[PDB]
């Protein structure tokens, strides 16, 4: 009786909010930059942080001001502090009583006013000044809440009997759900009132705090003259589930929305998104007594597109039905055949707009499996494609593609396996892909009835594949497109972006070609080599790319030596910069080939030497435009004595230095413990030669433990002028790198250092001298001295000569941060801490995030402006309630010293201070 | 072919339990800092489910309990109850043994005339 | 109809917290004069406050108008069938502020 | 404004009240409401 | 149909009026075709 | 005390509905007039 | 168990895990999340 | 087929106690 009574009883939560606040700053600057940076390179938690941390669009707590009540974002730019601060944003009148606002320091810029709107003037000359300062007026608040929660005892559901003609026994299957649901008293500032059935909050829906008056926030609050407040009970529920499966054994039938299956790439790639509402029914016949060894099985899929629909969506009166048949015959090839379709019923096939073909066809089958040794990878595809309209012309358009090669668990192939093995170590010729393909022009995701996919997934890294782990779309080949300059409005030159890319026309031409990948390990030698030419689906050379290769490694003892030759033939057009810098579109013709011996005396040292000669277009081409990447057979060697792998990929990488130019912290990486400087490559394919020692502590019978170092030199072959086919190894690269983490006595030393020698503008870092050496200290609560203090410690210099063809600038950068806890102070349970922090800044600036995946970084610039961000951070704590102060200041001056912080230009710097009481209480 | 086969069941004779067997034992950590007292009962072994006050009785066995110490908690699945209080050393003062009861309600009452006692 | 709670939830027991360190937790006990419970409609002088002033302006809301069917006889939420709703609403009075 | 007539011939449409005039808006100021009736397939889940 | 508890209902129907003359007045957009009917349901009752 | 709980406590009833219909028609005719009458004049049930 | 002690118990499990089953146990509960209270209340074999 | 459902229908036990019943092994 106990527990029938606690099934479906409330558990009654209550909360309760309980602190004082006050915050007064001038500018709204951000402090999160000054803070340690832990070693998941997350920044240290502070009583000030504004938060902000957003993965979507790269946000971080460092991108957003940290004082008042407000969380303005760092503008870049001089409106900004060049991204230390909030901008400037001067308001602008308009005749019609409208108003605008101009982002930027000289309201005279407002290059932007609307076609009827004149600058009225209404405030200084009809720009305004938005106010910089924020306040928070110090309060105590305390905030109640209440809750209540089931006891989460309805998880299941058991059928019931039904039918006309008949009558189901019921009970008969019992299905699982996940259905979260209670009682709370207040609606979340987010929720809003779906009037469409979009699922989507629109323009302005409802505000459902504002439907609902007295739900939360402060704007209204249902109250009574006796102090009572009251707030509406709202039954709040989640439903994950909207699958429902019946049957056990050999049939299994799955009713519910957005349906999610798979038939096979090029078919049915229909999950990671589901295509409508409906069922399907999977019939087992692995236990049939004749047949049931093969593992026969059947799939069947009906279902509406989207479910119901309004009209102008693709999904209106559309349905899509299925079957698919497959057998596993020997060890593990499955074959399996197919047929798909879709198409409009008579509401569909009228209003319904969009252009939804009028009926699509797909039959396929496919091979999958490995079954005597080798693994097979085959797929054929037909699609009668019904385009809509009134005459049609129905259109055909086939897949189809057969490989020998080995598939991961995700359906990515895995080149690095061989899958042949034809022999044992001493001879052991190993086969890593052997495919066509004959994808045709016109099959795309409406051919073969899937939701994404069927093209190129780069168009600069491997572009004959098609497999995009983003949109699911597991495809090994994929529909090449031809381009072209596009010249739309303009004649007579091609059309170009702002930054000067190109902008192309795309036509699919479709794809056809072989490839064969192998490799013969010999004994201390091993050979590999890759052939691979894809032409378009009709076969005229027009767009033939070429990609072939090969290497031989010979590793004896401690001593390695490589060569390989690189070779790109490509008729396609290709999207690349030319030697000069600007990117065009045509054919290209790269040969590289590189010699590079390594040795490693054991003692976890090695030294490495290298010879690459790139050869673009027939001139020597000091550095390849990331061409030689446009294939999937790359299939380079690796140093080291029994490593005879052959695995994809031209580690251009190897043995060469890097080239970043941004970092999280003030100081260059030098500062941040989630930065490896040692191990920071660029990446990029030179025409150069040189030398590099080095140093792991992770390796075992090393001289120091925790060591790493990375001495090199390299020289660079650059061109006569621009273009000329002349030059010479002009070029010259010196670096260095250490990191050593140590740990002295109870304090956890680490020491990261960096340097570099430039000749010439290599990537994008400019041609000049580099250094920045760092130090972070943190030493554990000692107990022999009182008050059982707990030191910190931070110190970051970095220095650059930027000879940039507009300047020969200097760019430094001084971090540090100093901070003791006192862990037992005085009275019991009462903790003490302090930590001061500053960051001196030469032409230095912050780039904040650009709302995409990118994050902000801190980057070198000519602006000829000093910042001199400082701060002080104390919070001590009684036995539970922590106080909380800091008082901050950002000056940015000028050359002259101007002294631009708090941009109202009256000569002060920003400034901040913060307040906070807190006091976390549970019932 | 529905394969079935109706079988009546015997009425057995061996229903030993199976759950926490009720043996009370633990251990008490009083410590003492400027004038205040926290006390620590953490006992296993205990009563499934179950509220248990624990005061301070004086000496006089009997006595009175100084009330201003009632340190009341509840088991878990397994019989784990952590009493933890705070109380005035004046008021402490002359208390002979810490009391471990049983509570016939959250909030107080001796169901249970001592289930375990410390001597402090 | 109303809904009483036991009025067993009368403390509080405070949790860690801080930046720089991080305090033990469960350190104080905090007594709360917190009286809450469920109500089916609304008193005749409650009102909406818009302004956070605590006091009824010149025709705030009258909230008895702001949810139809809470109380009074301008307005009932019926049924054909003579079922009759009143919306729930919980409500609570806070007298701790120390 | 419109009406609704319910007849298989519009002209036998002898009530047009006091002041409206058949705007020739339609075929010939009459419509012709749709006969046909769709339910787009769907699967609903219904919580309560 | 129905598989354990799951059912599967269709129906296909088909009204068809016409004259002496053969007019066939169903469907009444005056197109010579009848009036058709299909419908098609999946049913699963469920209790907590 | 059990008995004292249970007086006031509330049965928390969820229910879930769950099911797929697609239906097209051109004219809306009626089809219940086809289906056996039973014993007790009504019609026999159908899911249509 | 109802109110007089009608409890009605059902479930479905493959014969695959069912093999070397020897006695069909009935035990008593802590709550419906399985447990185990009392160790064999009623029993048969197969 | 393959599965087994097993209706186990128990009188004259507790009034309103749970009875969990499962299949034990040989042992
Ligand atoms: C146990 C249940 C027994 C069966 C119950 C009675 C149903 C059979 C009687 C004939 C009834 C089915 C006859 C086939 C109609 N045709 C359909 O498929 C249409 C497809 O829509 C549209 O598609 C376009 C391109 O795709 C075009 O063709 C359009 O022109 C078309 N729309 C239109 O204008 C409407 C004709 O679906 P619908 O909207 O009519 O939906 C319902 C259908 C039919 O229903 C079933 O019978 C399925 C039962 C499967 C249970 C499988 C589970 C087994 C469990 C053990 O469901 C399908 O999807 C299946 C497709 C047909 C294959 C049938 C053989 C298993
Ligand atoms: C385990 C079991 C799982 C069950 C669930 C899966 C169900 C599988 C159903 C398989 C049925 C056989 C498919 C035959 C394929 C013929 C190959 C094929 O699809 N033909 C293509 C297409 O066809 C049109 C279609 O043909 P269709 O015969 O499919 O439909 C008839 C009937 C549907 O009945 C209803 C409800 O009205 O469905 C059946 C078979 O019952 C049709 O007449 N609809 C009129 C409307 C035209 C627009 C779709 O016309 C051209 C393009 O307009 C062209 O592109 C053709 O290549
Ligand atoms: C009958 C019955 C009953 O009444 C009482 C009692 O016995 C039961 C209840 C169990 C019962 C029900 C039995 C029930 C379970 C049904 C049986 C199960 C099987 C599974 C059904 C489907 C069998 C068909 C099979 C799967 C098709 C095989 C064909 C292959 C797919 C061909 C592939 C070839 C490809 C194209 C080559 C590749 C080519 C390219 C170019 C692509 O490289
Ligand atoms: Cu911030
Ligand atoms: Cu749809
Ligand atoms: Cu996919
Ligand atoms: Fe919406
Ligand atoms: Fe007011």
């Amino acid at each position: 009786r106990i527990a029938a009574l606690e099934r479906n009883a409330f558990s009654v939560k209550p909360s309760l909010t309980i602190g004082y606040s006050v915050s007064r700053t001038s500018r709204n600057f951000d402090v999160d930059r000054l803070f340690p940076l832990n070693a998941d390179g997350t920044v240290a938690n502070n009583a000030f942080t504004s938060g902000g941390i957003d993965t979507d669009t790269g946000a971080q707590r460092r991108d957003f001001g940290d004082f008042g009540n407000a969380s303005d974002p760092v503008v870049a730019g001089a409106a900004g502090l060049y991204g230390f601060a909030d901008g400037v944003s001067y308001t602008v009148y308009f005749t019609d009583g409208s108003t605008a606002t101009f982002d930027g320091l000289n309201p005279a810029d407002y290059k932007v006013p609307t076609g009827k709107v004149i600058d009225t003037t209404k405030g200084r000359n009809g720009f305004g000044f938005n106010n910089l300062a924020r306040y928070k007026e110090g309060s105590t608040d305390i905030g109640i809440s209440l809750g209540f929660d089931t006891s989460g005892q309805f998880s299941q559901v058991t059928s019931g009997t039904g039918g006309s003609l008949f009558s189901t026994a019921g009970r008969l299957q019992v299905n699982q759900i996940d259905l979260n649901f209670g009682l709370v008293t207040g609606l979340p500032s987010d929720a809003y009132v779906d009037t469409n059935g979009n699922g989507k909050k629109d323009d302005g829906e409802a505000t459902g705090r504002g439907t609902y008056l007295g739900s939360g926030g402060t704007a209204a609050i249902l109250r009574d003259p006796a102090g009572n407040v009251y707030r509406p009970v709202f039954f709040r529920f989640k439903n994950a589930t909207t699958q429902f499966s019946v049957g056990n054994n050999p049939v299994i039938v799955t009713l519910g929305q957005q349906q999610k299956f798979y038939f096979s790439d090029y078919v049915f790639d229909n999950n990671y998104d589901g295509r409508g509402d409906g069922f399907t029914v999977t019939v087992d016949g692995s236990n049939v007594p004749v047949i049931g060894a093969w593992k026969p099985q059947i799939k069947g899929v009906y279902g509406s597109r989207s479910g119901l629909d309004g009209t102008a969506e693709a999904g209106y009166g559309v349905y899509y039905r299925g079957v698919r048949a497959q057998i596993t015959p020997v060890g593990t090839l499955t074959a399996g055949i197919h047929y798909a379709q879709e198409g409009r019923d008579m509401f569909g096939a009228a209003q319904n707009t969009t252009s939804t073909p009028s009926d699509v066809t797909t039959y396929g089958a496919d091979l999958h499996g490995k079954a005597f040794g080798v693994e097979l990878h085959s797929e054929y595809a037909t699609s009668r494609v019904r385009p809509n309209t009134a005459n049609a012309a129905v259109q055909t358009s086939n897949a189809f593609y057969a490989r020998v090669a080995t598939r991961k668990d995700n359906l990515a192939f895995d080149l690095n396996t061989p899958a042949a093995k034809f022999g044992n170590d001493t001879f052991g010729v190993s086969l890593y892909d052997l495919n066509y393909r004959k994808i045709d022009a016109g099959y795309n995701n409406v051919a073969g009835i899937s939701e994404y996919g069927y093209g190129s997934y780069s168009r600069t890294s491997a572009q004959n594949i098609a497999y995009n782990p983003d949109t699911g779309v597991t495809a090994p080949f994929a529909n090449l497109d031809r381009q072209a300059y596009t010249d739309a409005n303009n004649d007579g030159t091609s059309d170009r972006n702002a930054d000067g890319t190109v902008v192309a026309t795309n036509t699919k031409i479709g794809q056809m070609g072989f490839g064969v990948k192998a490799a013969a390990n010999l004994g201390p030698v091993a050979i590999g080599g890759y052939y691979d030419t894809s032409t378009g689906a009709n076969g005229d050379n027009a767009n033939r790319m070429t990609e072939a290769g090969g290497s031989a490694k010979v590793a004896y003892s401690i001593f390695s030596l490589r060569g390989t030759y690189n070779t790109l033939d490509s008729n396609r057009p290709q999207i690349y910069r030319d030697a000069a810098g600007t990117q065009i579109i045509g054919d290209a013709k790269v040969r590289r080939y590189a010699v590079q011996a390594d040795v490693t005396p054991g003692l976890g040292l090695f030294v490495g030497a290298y010879y690459r000669d790139v050869n673009v277009n027939g001139v020597r081409s000091t550095t390849d435009r990331g061409l030689l990447g446009r294939g999937y057979l790359a299939s380079s060697f690796e140093p080291g004595v029994g490593n005879n792998a052959y695995r994809t990929g031209l580690r251009c990488a190897d043995n060469n230095f890097g080239t970043g130019t941004r970092d999280i912290d003030g100081v260059g990486g030098v500062l941040n413990p989630a930065v490896n400087l040692d191990q920071s490559r660029t990446a990029t394919c030179f025409t150069s030669y040189g030398v590099e020692a080095g140093h792991a502590g992770d390796n075992a019978n090393a001289l120091v433990k925790d060591l790493f170092f990375r001495v090199g030199y390299s020289r660079v072959y650059v061109p006569t002028t621009a273009t000329a086919t002349t030059g010479d190894f002009s070029g010259s690269v010196t670096y260095g790198d250490a990191r050593y983490d140590r740990k002295v006595g109870v304090a956890n030393v680490r020491l990261a250092g960096s340097f570099s020698t430039t000749n010439t503008q290599l990537d994008s870092r400019p041609a000049g001298t580099r250094g920045a050496v760092g130090l972070i200290v943190r030493t554990d609560p000692l107990e022999n001295v009182p008050f059982r203090p707990q030191f910190n410690g931070q110190v970051g210099y970095y220095t650059a000569d930027n000879r940039v063809a507009a300047g020969n600038y200097n760019a430094n950068a001084t971090k540090y941060g100093a901070g003791v806890v006192l862990n037992d102070f005085l009275l019991p349970q009462t903790k003490i801490g302090v930590r001061y922090d500053g960051y001196m800044a030469q032409n230095r600036q912050y780039t904040p995030f650009d709302g995409d995946g990118t994050q902000g970084y801190f980057s070198d610039a000519n602006n000829n402006r000093r910042t001199n961000l400082n701060g002080v951070y104390v919070e001590g704590a009684y036995q539970d309630l922590i106080f909380s102060y800091g008082t901050y200041t950002l000056s940015q001056k000028d050359l002259n010293g101007v002294e631009y912080g708090s941009g109202i230009n009256n000569g002060q710097p920003a400034r901040g201070q913060t307040f906070k009481i807190s006091y976390k209480v549970n019932f | 072919g529905p394969t079935e086969g109706t079988y009546t069941l015997a009425p057995q004779a061996v229903v030993k339990p199976a759950g926490p067997v009720y043996a009370p034992a633990g251990t008490a950590k009083i410590s003492e800092t400027l004038g205040v007292t926290r006390t620590t009962i953490t006992l296993t072994g205990m009563a499934p489910y179950a509220i248990y006050v624990a005061h301070y009785h004086k000496m006089g066995s009997d006595g009175p309990a100084i009330m201003e110490s009632r340190m009341i908690a509840q088991a878990s699945a397994d019989g784990k109850v952590t009493l933890t209080g705070i109380v005035p050393t004046a008021l402490i003062r002359d208390a002979a043994y810490i009391n471990v009861h049983h509570g016939r309600d959250f909030s107080g009452a001796l169901a249970d005339s001592g289930v375990i006692c410390t001597p402090i």
